């Protein structure tokens, strides 16, 4: 992809999509802040009170203590790894949303790398590409 | 053309069916930072002792130092300063645990040093100035002249909250030796409550030396209710209670074992490598922690990708 | 033209990526709601005592009311009627929760009053009918104090909670009294109990009149086992003793409800759950199948698609 | 395609004469198992009970709070979790088949109509005619020419 | 595609079946990731479990079945789910896969063939063997048989 | 041209969050189901194991229970039939096996011998050696000595490098019409010190029902003898002396395993009493009572994933 595009997250034959970019921004941010405010956190005490002999039940407070490390880590590493590609392929989605949502808007006026070569078209007819708000009869019969 | 982001990116992420994926932005949700020190605890300053240990800053030993409040308790792993003249203590893990947390605590003196003149004693290995001492806030009580007497001593509480008491009880090295200090060869120890019922008898046995002592010394307590009275009587081998402890009782936690020292500072999750000022949903710091905290995981990277590969 | 469904639904969900998405049809498994009433506990009714505990159940105390089997056993937070004359029950705890889940329960007269003649004892704090009383189920023994040498042996089929007590006087004076003999033992024998009881007088606080206290201990005799009882004068002996069938294990309940006639797979002490939910938030002190407690409101999925 | 259609009940057909259960019904199984399966696969359960710890075994009491309110922990998230991540995986479910099912018509008639997710044909398609693209058996090579010389126009 | 290849990738009818090593080794890298990142997540660290309480410690024999059966229950239910959602999430992916090697192939040929339904392309000029390696290694031009189309 | 995916003659049937009964292309389960049914070491160490013997019976010496210096965890079958032979009690006896789960060098040693003790000895027909009665091997009962028993006053001081565990007894009459046949003094004690112990033990007549044959019980207690600590004994006549004691090495814990089957020489990281378990998977269903590095318990039979794609 582009390197040079610090608008956002099109070019013209660059102005990033302020939508769909507006989009991604505001939802990934989202996940990130669901998988740290829905942690519930209550106030523990953790001290090793058990003598030497109560070693018994300082053994049963290891066996859930030792039992809860396994499960938060297993959870957290894997909930890490399921959620990455679940965003390394949502942004595998937005850029073939974004080709179809110029390529069905702008039907028979280019051919179609993801670029398209136009009719010539200017600076106020790509920004009306961006916008949603492209004109098909106005450049249809050329 | 459409196309997407790319910057000057350098972390790497993992995910479930790739490994190091170079990602434009990413964030890791693990914690691994401390601050190294000890600080509060929801804005309360915890009851650090230096080298004491709980038994030995509770009872009056001379190699010890009033604080009212404390969220919790830090002792070093092994204070040098327990009890000066050896012995046990009943149930001390669950006293332990009940003055992990108290919201109010002060010093009270029930039963003057004056009030038991049966007399007092004072054994070479609990050093006050140079001059043998013993535990300040307890007294022995010894046999007087040609005959030891029975006490009877009756504290009632008149205070508006719960009372801790200690007292306890001298195991002598030999039953000769108990005849020189308590002329009774029998002897006994009876402390009455509305709920306590015990009656202690001297065990004696020949033990090694600790502390240049083959003699122990056994302690107790219970907690008196405001309006509740306590009753003692013995025909010797008593060691009775001069001070007492008022205690308001508002919540639990545990007693931390670290040998680091007080910051100035406040904090909501607590650890024996220092305090954690963090937000995050885990953490791989340590696993005895006090207070509300993130959950304990054993792994170094836990980073999510905020941004597209690039 | 292609497209989908769409109604005037104000049911919302929540997306991982979205905040507030207005859904089409939702539905939730947070079970939320319950009947508010004691029930049978997978079809057995639970051991409801009104004001009692489970010690004055146990023992025959006269404010406390005289069912063979029950899941559960529930007692108010703070019940009134423990023990009339003040004391202590030996592994009361253990004893609670061995008796909270029971098939089988029969009260026995194994030795009755009438094999204790000694004479017998009352006082003031076990009020029963204007008249002082004492535990129905136990016996005070009052002296010349003579040496009772009293065995039972199990014949029934099944095992035997046996109770027996021991009594703490005041003073030396009080044990005059009533146990002759200054210095007294209590020793009962079993093939697997071996103890030796001996009363300790110690100067206490008045507690429902009495400065006196008086310790309880149990056991379960085997069923073809006999115990063995042998007290200087000392001794709360028993009249009535407990068959009992174990077949599983619960807890005791703390509420202050009453039962209604109903039954449920998960208690709670604000009311009986009826759901195949996976997730409740009612209560966290539950006995029985239940589904997993919950601190949220809100697990609502999303069953439809999107609406504008 | 913004917003939905309101009036189905039950596509909407463009035709002089008048104004989809092959994938719903795959859908309601589909999406009806995903929650019938976060009841069931969790219908293991066990005897619960309360606490029976006295004021001199507050360390044993505090261990039992200390797994209790580490299990209320463990619940609590993954459940929250799972509705946000099984709620959206629902919706994304959704406009997946949308597109299934666009480009299901747009396979099926090529050049004998044009391109928000409708359609117009080149030639006259009555309301039998939209039989065979509910169907799946619509007959390109009939309407070919009829398509081509509307086309040229 | 409703029939699936039984006697194998492309199949072209010139006729032979000739795999996508490209394709097919990226997605087999992938899944091998997954099963492994399942499996080596896992942290066990050496626990005994018995029964070791006696018969009046019933109470402390009781928290223990508590976080026994608790953890059994955490265990039981998150494999469950798990094998549910990861096992959509690669069905899900061979169809991705499909589509993501469809377009490669469909933007590849632009007006130079016609999409069939059936997920297969008729040239409009002729295509032989050595023709068809431009559609597969990726290496197709599409300005010569441009007129011809 | 066209494009397509695999197909081959595979039945093996996956489950899906939306779908059920799935027919794939190939597939993997990872749950562990299959055991060798024989116990063996852990991470290469042996375990300790009791055929009819139970840990009471076999620490002390109890005449039919038979020497290992090193152990991973200890194996008692559901209901040895050789507890203690004298019937009685064992005080910490729950602690005291949690301790032994795991030692790395235990090595019996004789700190007071049968002689020393003599100045005789007792018997009980509950304790048979062979045919003739005899007692225990490693605790010594004493019995008055030319019809009057006084105070015995031996002390034992540990000298070697390693803790130690030192096991003692008190012995309950059944009568005390028994005692003074025995032991001279009708009233007796029992004083056992160290820098750590401090008690007294007090004889408990109490008529009991018959054990073996026998009424009166024999109740043990024991310490660890820190290295340069001594222990001391005192008693009035009531004692079961000490004979043998056991240097331990305490480097890690385990617990005690219930099991009838006994060693087969394999090697594991996890045990479970049906049997061992060889897994890289992370969840299992074999048993909840498992010793060593072990995947998760999980109650399920099929934990199936799917490796190929969707077949028709
Ligand atoms: C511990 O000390 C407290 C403080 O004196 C003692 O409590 C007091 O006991 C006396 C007599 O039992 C109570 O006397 C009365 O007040 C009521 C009206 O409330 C009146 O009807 C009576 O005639 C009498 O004047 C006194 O109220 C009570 N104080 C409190 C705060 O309860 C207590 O008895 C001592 N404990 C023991 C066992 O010694
Ligand atoms: O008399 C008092 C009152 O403070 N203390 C003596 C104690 C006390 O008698 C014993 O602890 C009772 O068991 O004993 C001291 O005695 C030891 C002595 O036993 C020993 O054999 O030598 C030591 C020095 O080597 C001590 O003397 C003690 O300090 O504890 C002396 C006290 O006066
Ligand atoms: C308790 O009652 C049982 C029932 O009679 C007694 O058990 C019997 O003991 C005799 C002799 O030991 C045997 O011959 C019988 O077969 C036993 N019966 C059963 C059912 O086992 C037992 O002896 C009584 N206990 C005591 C000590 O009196
Ligand atoms: C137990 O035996 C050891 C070895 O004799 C004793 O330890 C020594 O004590 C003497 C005199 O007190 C010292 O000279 C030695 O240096 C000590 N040795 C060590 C290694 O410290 C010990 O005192 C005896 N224990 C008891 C309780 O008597
Ligand atoms: C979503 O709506 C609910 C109630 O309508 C409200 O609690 C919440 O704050 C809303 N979220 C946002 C981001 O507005
Ligand atoms: C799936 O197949 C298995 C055996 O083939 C059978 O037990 C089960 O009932 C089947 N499920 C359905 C829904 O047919």
């Amino acid at each position: 992809g582009w390197q040079g595009m610090v608008d956002g997250w099109y070019h013209h034959s660059y102005a990033a999509d302020k939508e769909s970019t507006q989009k991604a921004i505001d939802g990934v941010t989202n996940k990130v802040n669901s998988i740290i405010d829905k942690m519930n956190t209550q106030f523990e005490a953790v001290g090793r009170e058990f003598n030497n002999l109560e070693r018994r039940i300082e053994n049963l407070n290891k066996k859930m203590e030792d039992g809860f490390l396994d499960v938060w880590t297993y959870n957290a590493e894997l909930l890490v790894l399921m959620e990455n590609e679940r965003t390394l392929d949502f942004h595998d989605s937005n850029v073939k949303n974004l080709y179809d949502k110029v390529r069905l808007q702008l039907r028979d006026n280019a051919k179609e790398n993801g670029c398209f070569e136009f009719h010539k078209c200017d600076n106020e007819c790509m920004e009306s590409v961006r916008n949603g708000t492209y004109d098909y009869p106005q450049y249809s019969e050329e | 053309c459409i196309g997407y982001h790319a910057n000057n990116s350098t972390e790497q992420v993992d995910t479930i069916m790739e490994k190091n994926v170079t990602v434009t932005h990413a964030q890791d949700i693990l914690e691994k930072k401390h601050n190294g020190k000890l600080c509060d605890l929801d804005g309360v300053k915890p009851l650090i002792l230096r080298d004491c240990s709980v038994a030995g800053w509770l009872l009056g030993n001379p190699m010890c130092d009033n604080v009212p409040e404390w969220s919790y308790i830090v002792e070093k792993a092994n204070p040098v300063n327990d009890l000066c003249y050896p012995g046990d203590f009943n149930d001390y893990e669950e006293l332990k645990h009940l003055l992990s947390r108290i919201n109010h605590f002060e010093k009270i003196q029930i039963i003057p040093k004056s009030s038991w003149s049966a007399s007092l004693g004072v054994s070479s290995a609990c050093p006050y100035q140079g001059k043998s001492s013993f535990f300040r806030n307890v007294v022995w009580l010894i046999k007087k002249n040609s005959t030891a007497p029975t006490i009877k001593r009756s504290y009632n509480n008149t205070n508006q909250e719960d009372l801790l008491v200690l007292w306890g009880i001298h195991h002598p090295n030999d039953a000769a030796e108990q005849t020189k200090l308590y002329q009774n060869p029998t002897t006994y120890i009876s402390v009455g409550t509305s709920t306590l019922n015990q009656r202690l008898v001297p065990r004696i046995a020949t033990r090694s030396k600790v502390n240049g002592q083959s003699g122990r010394m056994e302690f107790f307590w219970t907690i008196l209710k405001p309006n509740d009275a306590i009753n003692f009587e013995s025909n010797g081998n008593f060691i009775a209670p001069e001070y007492a402890y008022k205690i308001v009782k508002k919540g639990d936690s545990t007693i931390m074992k670290s040998e680091l020292e007080y910051g100035n500072c406040n904090t909501k999750c607590q650890t024996p490598m220092g305090a954690i000022n963090s937000s995050m949903p885990f953490h791989n710091i340590h696993p005895l922690t006090i207070g509300e905290c993130p959950k304990y995981v054993k792994s170094n990277r836990l980073v999510l990708a905020t941004g597209l590969r690039n």
